[PDB]
């Protein structure tokens, strides 16, 4: 409850509050890891000895009142490397009041973009696990990149009035362009719904063109991939008005009945 | 639920029945083919092992898992919001993965999201469910019960839960006597409105004073704020 507070680099280390074997219960601790203006704390844990889900370590990155959440540490075993944002966290040791554990151990170290790898360069997209890929899962129908940021939004409604209601406006691969009608069918309308997270299709209605982009023209394939050329050419272009439904959203289609009781 | 009624044998599919070791703590939202959602506090210091969390799925009556529609599934994933804070009970809600797809069936079938600022008024009646406790010093229910609560105002809620900080992201629900609001083992459910005979997801049960009390109304985490979390994750 009254153990040590905010550390620097000169230091970097600090057990919880009673190393040796044994810590007191309702121990409330909170060590206030600082660093310098535009470096993060990686948190290595030496050791790492305590209770079930009754005792945690909470490790935070607040930086201010509104303190995030990181790592919710318990048990005995090994735990991985905490990797901050800002140049604040905050680590709490809740404990219970039984069943006193050993405790633990930790020194961290102030750097430059810790945790997260530096992005490959020439023309290297990187996805959210840290890989990269330059195109061959830029929005093409694979699974290279296993946080799925490889197959991320790169087709999303335009000029919409409601939710479910916009245009059609796709990306290759960094331009954000539009698509055309010249063989637009209800398949791929509900193949794109489906793409875009909602339901089927519904009322597709050219009205006019109005976008200088390079409209893209959707056709489709027996293999069951979209094939779409980014072709800038075409004569009286038509934008279609996009109208998906929902999912199987909360409707009860089991054998209910109505009862006021 | 503790003066509500039994539940018709898949009258709230979207109810999850998550086990830790043999034993139901929390129940879930099934919102994706793989992914739950549930109150943050009772997976709090539990998401370094999610194989110990069994999520059955379509679970009608709490001692019959041996049913033909009951379609049990393992968690990977348990994702705890960042803005999640135990002292003050904000932001109380998690997102579970399931191990494999479940297909949807008559008794299985995902609950809604609500749309961004979705303004529900008060005083609407708006449906829980869960395998709670039908009274504080006693034991759980076998059978899903359910129950009715309106919804309350903020104001209304901070001026009569002086105890804790009702906070922009806590949408409260309960009589003005008591008498029907969730317990004990009916945290990280679901407060389930009707709308356009559509069920959405406008709160799940975070914490509360008491419950069965009168003028005790129960706090639920506004899911209406943490759509673009959850949505994040689903695709
Ligand atoms: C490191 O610890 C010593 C020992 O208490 C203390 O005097 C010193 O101020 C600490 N370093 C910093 C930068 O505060
Ligand atoms: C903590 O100390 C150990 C041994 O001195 C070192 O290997 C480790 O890198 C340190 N932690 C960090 C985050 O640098
Ligand atoms: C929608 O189209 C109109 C055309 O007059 C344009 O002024 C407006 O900026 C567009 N809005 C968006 C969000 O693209
Ligand atoms: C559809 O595509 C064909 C060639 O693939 C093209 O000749 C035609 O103009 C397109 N539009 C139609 C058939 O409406
Ligand atoms: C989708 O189209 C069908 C057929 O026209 C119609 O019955 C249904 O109401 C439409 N969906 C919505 C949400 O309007
Ligand atoms: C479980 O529920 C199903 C459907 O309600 C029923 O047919 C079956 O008999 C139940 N199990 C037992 C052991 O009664
Ligand atoms: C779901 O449906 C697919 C195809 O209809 C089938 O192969 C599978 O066995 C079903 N069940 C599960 C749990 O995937
Ligand atoms: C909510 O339900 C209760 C009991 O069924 C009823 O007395 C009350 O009028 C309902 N609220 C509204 C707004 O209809
Ligand atoms: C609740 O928290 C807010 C946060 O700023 C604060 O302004 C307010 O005074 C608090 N109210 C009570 C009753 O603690
Ligand atoms: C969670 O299990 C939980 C939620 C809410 C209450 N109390 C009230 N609704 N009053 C108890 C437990």
């Amino acid at each position: 409850c009254g153990g040590p507070f905010e550390l620097w680099e000169p230091n970097t280390t600090f057990s919880s509050t009673n190393f040796p074997n044994s810590y007191p219960n309702l121990a409330f601790c909170v060590w206030i890891l600082n660093a310098q203006k535009g470096k993060n704390i990686q948190l290595h844990f030496q050791e790492f000895d305590l209770e079930n889900i009754n005792d945690v370590v909470e490790i935070r990155d607040g930086e201010e009142a509104d303190s995030l959440l990181l790592a919710v540490y318990t048990g005995p075993g090994p735990v991985k490397d905490v990797f901050s944002t800002t140049n604040r966290m905050t680590v709490l040791l809740i404990t219970n009041d039984v069943l006193a554990r050993g405790g633990f151990k930790a020194n961290f170290t102030t750097g430059y973009h810790l945790g997260i790898p530096e992005p490959c360069k020439a023309d290297h997209f990187q996805c959210k696990n840290g890989e990269c890929v330059p195109l061959v899962n830029l929005c093409d129908g694979h699974l290279h990149c296993e946080d799925g940021s490889d197959e991320a939004d790169c087709v999303r409604f335009f000029n919409g009035t409601t939710n479910n209601n916009g245009l059609v406006r796709f990306r290759i691969q960094s331009i954000w362009h539009t698509a055309c009608a010249e063989n637009w069918t209800t398949q791929i309308s509900n193949d794109v719904c489906q793409l875009l997270g909602l339901g089927s299709g519904n009322s597709s209605k050219p009205i006019f063109p109005t976008d200088g982009g390079p409209f893209v023209k959707l056709n489709t394939a027996p293999d069951g991939h979209l094939i779409l050329t980014p072709s800038q050419q075409c004569l009286q272009d038509s934008l279609i008005r996009l109208q998906c439904n929902h999912k199987s959203c909360g409707k009860k289609l089991a054998a209910q009945d109505i009862t006021p009781k | 639920i503790v003066g509500g009624s039994n539940a018709k044998e898949g009258a709230w599919p979207w109810v999850v029945g998550l086990y830790y070791g043999g034993r139901l703590l929390c129940g879930a939202s099934l919102v994706s083919s793989d992914w739950l959602v549930s109150a943050a506090h009772c997976v709090y210091g539990r998401n370094l092992e999610p194989s110990k969390w069994t999520a059955i799925l379509g679970l009608h009556m709490k001692s019959n898992l041996t049913s033909p529609q009951t379609v049990p599934r393992l968690i990977d994933e348990i994702v705890i919001n960042p803005h999640y804070n135990r002292r003050r009970k904000d932001n109380d809600i998690a997102m579970m993965h399931l191990e494999f797809k479940v297909n949807y069936t008559d008794y299985i079938q995902p609950i809604c999201l609500p749309e961004e600022n979705q303004v529900f008024p008060p005083g609407r009646n708006c449906s829980i469910a869960g395998w709670g406790t039908v009274v504080y010093q006693g034991t759980t229910a076998n059978i899903l019960q359910e129950a009715d609560v309106p919804l309350l105002s903020n104001e209304r809620c901070q001026q009569q839960m002086p105890e804790y900080n009702i906070t922009e992201n806590m949408i409260c629900a309960g009589y003005e006597e008591g008498g029907i609001d969730s317990c004990q083992g009916d945290s990280g459910g679901p407060l389930m409105c009707q709308e356009n005979n559509r069920w959405f997801l406008a709160g799940v049960t975070s914490f509360g004073y008491k419950c069965a009390l009168p003028n005790r109304p129960g706090v639920y985490a506004r899911v209406s704020r943490f759509t673009e979390w959850i949505q994040s994750f689903l695709h």
